[PDB]
Formats: C-alpha cells, sequence, structure tokens
C-alpha cells in the first residue's frame, strides 16, 4: 500500500534549524512529486513547496524562500524539509504529501497525505505536569453511573498523552483540549463508569508528557 | 496569491440530508480545484479534483460544481462517517492556496447536559492552588452556559473553558470549566455551584458543594 511516514514531533529553541523527513512507500519514487504544507493552530493550510526526488527539480512558496529547502534521497525513498532560523511563527504541524499523476490537464492535488510533523518552537521551559485527581463530593451518588476525572495542570510544551487504565477504558472518555496560561497548558479529562464499577474497582488515570521525559499514574480515591 | 474563502465554518445536516460546502476564489481559476475530507486526527484525503471529477473510490453521493471562483461541494444521503472537515485547493496557479475547512456536524435529538462538580485534590491544596473542574458533557445542540457561584454570589474571573469536538459515537458535545483560585481565597469560603443553562431548559442545572460536608 502506498504511505507516507513522518518523522516525529521536535522542539526548538528560536534561531535553532530543524531538519524532518517523509519516507515514501510503495511506489516509483522519482515518478511524483513530494509537496509540502504547513497548518498553524487557526490558520488553513500554507503550501510551501515541491520537490521531484531523482531529477532534484524543486519549487518553493516566495513567502518561504529563506525559510525551508528539499531534499529527497531516491536510495532510501526518503524526502527532507530543513526549516532555518525557527521563530514562534514556525511553531506547526508540517505534511508531506505526493501530487497526484496529471496529464495535459495540470490536475495538481495531493492524492497521498503523511501524517503530519509536529514542530514547536519556544523560549519558554519544559515544565512537567502536575496531576490532580477528580473524585465526586464527599457526598451522594444516586445515579446509575460516576464520573470521575484527571487535572493535568501547568506543563509546556504539547501534547500530554492521557489514558484510563492503560487504556482498557475507551467508553465514556472526554478528554478535553488544553488552555494555555501564561506559558503552561492545562488540560481535563472525564470518564464515567457504572456506579458498580467504582469504588469496588481500581480506576486510574495514566499520563505521559514526553517532552519533560514524564509519566504519571494517579488511582483516583474515595474522598472520606 | 489566491484567496480561497470558506465562509461557513459550521454546518449541520441530518442523516440521509443533502448539503452543500461553497469556496469562493478571489481570482478566476477556471476548473483547477480539488476538494479534500478530513476526519479528526485522521489523514486527509482527495474527494474532486477537476472542480467536478470524483477521485477513484470516492462514493456518487460526494458532487462538485462550479467553475471561475464560485465552487461548490454537495454531499447528497448524509452519512454517519461524512462527519469531518472539508476544505478547498486551488491549483491555478502556483504558489497553492487552499481554504480553511467547514466543519460538518451531525444533527441528533435535543439531549440536555450531564453536570459533574469537583473540588480540589487535597495534592493540589498542598502546593497552595485549588481548582473547581466542572464536566458538562453529552449535550446537543452545542450552545452552552456556565454560571459559577461562590457562597451564592456569581464569579467571572478565574474561570478557563474547554469544547469537544462532535462525538463521532453519538453526536453530542461536551464542554470543561475549571474555575482557579488560590487556596487562600478558597478557604474563605464555603459553597461552590456549577450552572449549567442549555436551551432544553429554562431551569439551570446546577450541582453544588460544600468545603463541610465530608
Amino acid at each position: 500500500q502506498v504511505q507516507l511516514q513522518q518523522s516525529g514531533a521536535e522542539l526548538m529553541k528560536p534561531g535553532a534549524s530543524v531538519k524532518i523527513s517523509c519516507k515514501a512507500t510503495g511506489y516509483t519514487f522519482s515518478g511524483h512529486w513530494i509537496e509540502w504544507v504547513k497548518q498553524r493552530p487557526g490558520h488553513g493550510l500554507e503550501w510551501i513547496g515541491e520537490i521531484l526526488p531523482g531529477s532534484g527539480n524543486i519549487h518553493y512558496n516566495e513567502k518561504f524562500k529563506g525559510k525551508a529547502t528539499f531534499a529527497a534521497d531516491t536510495s532510501s525513498n526518503t524526502a527532507y524539509m530543513q526549516l532555518s532560523s525557527l521563530t514562534s511563527e514556525d511553531s506547526a504541524v508540517y505534511y508531506c504529501a505526493r501530487l497526484g499523476t496529471t496529464a495535459v490537464e495540470r490536475d495538481w492535488y495531493f492524492d497521498v497525505w503523511g501524517a503530519g510533523t509536529t514542530v514547536t518552537v519556544s523560549l519558554a521551559d519544559p515544565s512537567a505536569p502536575s496531576v490532580y485527581p477528580l473524585a465526586p463530593v464527599c457526598g451522594d451518588t444516586t445515579g446509575s453511573s460516576v464520573t470521575l476525572g484527571c487535572l493535568v495542570k501547568g506543563y509546556f510544551p504539547e501534547p500530554v498523552t492521557l489514558t484510563w487504565n492503560s487504556g482498557s477504558l475507551s467508553s465514556g472518555v472526554h478528554t478535553f483540549p488544553a488552555v494555555l496560561q501564561s506559558d503552561l497548558y492545562t488540560l481535563s479529562s472525564s470518564v464515567t463508569v457504572t456506579s458498580s464499577t467504582w469504588p469496588s474497582q481500581s480506576i486510574t488515570c495514566n499520563v505521559a508528557h514526553p517532552a519533560s521525559s514524564t509519566k504519571v499514574d494517579k488511582k483516583i480515591e474515595p474522598r472520606g | 496569491d489566491i484567496v480561497m474563502t470558506q465562509s461557513q465554518k459550521f454546518m449541520s445536516a441530518s442523516v440521509g440530508d443533502r448539503v452543500s460546502v461553497t469556496c469562493k476564489a478571489s481570482q478566476n481559476v477556471g476548473t483547477h480545484l480539488a476538494w479534500y475530507q478530513q476526519k479528526p486526527g485522521q489523514s486527509p484525503k482527495a474527494l474532486i479534483y477537476s472542480a467536478s471529477y470524483r477521485y477513484s473510490g470516492v462514493p456518487d453521493r460526494f458532487t462538485g460544481s462550479g467553475s471561475g471562483t464560485d465552487f461548490t461541494l454537495t454531499i447528497s444521503n448524509v452519512q454517519s462517517g461524512d462527519l469531518a472537515d472539508y476544505f478547498c485547493q486551488q491549483y491555478n496557479n502556483f504558489p497553492l492556496t487552499f481554504g480553511a475547512g467547514t466543519k460538518l456536524e451531525i444533527k441528533r435529538a435535543d439531549a440536555a447536559p450531564t453536570v459533574s462538580i469537583f473540588p480540589p485534590s487535597s495534592e493540589q491544596l498542598t502546593s497552595g492552588g485549588a481548582s473547581v473542574v466542572c464536566f458538562l458533557n453529552n449535550f446537543y445542540p452545542k450552545d452552552i452556559n456556565v454560571k459559577w457561584k461562590i457562597d451564592g454570589s456569581e464569579r467571572q474571573n478565574g474561570v478557563l473553558n474547554s469544547w469537544t469536538d462532535q462525538d463521532s459515537k453519538d453526536s453530542t458535545y461536551s464542554m470543561s470549566s475549571t474555575l482557579t483560585l488560590t487556596r487562600d481565597e478558597y478557604e474563605r469560603h464555603n459553597s461552590y455551584t456549577c450552572e449549567a443553562t442549555h436551551k432544553t431548559s429554562t431551569s439551570p442545572i446546577v450541582k453544588s458543594f460544600n468545603r463541610n460536608e465530608c
């Protein structure tokens, strides 16, 4: 199956440069253009440029003239984009995509996309999250179901990964988008289970913050 | 650059309905236009190229029309899986430019929010903080209002809210609201109240607790 695999997330301080990759399988790597696109949160997609592996032909958007350059290694079926002199406005998700095969009509659309590579550029320093259990009010729980929560406060940068009971709890989960205040993020997640399931059976949120190399498990305890 | 404008940010349709997404180009691009579908978190896929030609494998429920500057993607017999973002792309001139996208919402039956309030954990209080969290889960339609009360009087500052995308399984929306005080402030009051107002009732859904209880 035709596929584009992009490299993992990057956290860079401004002024640095970053080089992300895009491995293409399985087709004739030199028979299609590789395209590069940028998506900042709150903005539409921006076209960066394109490269034809093998021939080495390159085209770039003028808005990225001195910012992005492309390369394609035909022996490894891998395309590369490098970004120089990074600033806050370079923080975005970057997609590689294959330019569909076209004839005289010049139908220049993308027929396969990579999953994207997140680049975060900031001078704020990584901070590990505090993970806080949300147990229901000491009072009653009349209903047939009970909702528990997990509050992930004061971390940077995005993202965190949150699961419940190591992922074996997926129904009834709402993980809410993080909110930014000052230079720190806060994230909440709720899980709703049958009243007979908790507290008789344990419930734990599992939080991973790769940028700080941190993992936290918090078992939700009844308050009394 | 040629600016591609999708003036509708959201749209709603019932299963079986017919709905249309519009895309406006700032200059004449003839028929050189493509449409894409991007499901949440998933990789975008091509639907239409050359304004009206379906990409291979795309159901015939997807039709495209227009040429010059005004383009329309029409989705007939809307299905559950069609819950996604749709955006256009011009390729009449380089640099290629895209529209900002239009999210398709699925209509469903009205549903009041399920409200839960949570006091600050003893862990957070140990560090001098005190966040009160209120979940408002699985309601429809998306518009909702949250009001915090401390000792019976409204409280506005220190509140941060977060909303989910439409759930792909039951088509509801959820919201999280967090009131953050210092421990010093938090221990100077007794009653903390979360109040949810939703079109399904003039009476707000009220969840509350007292620092007394246990």
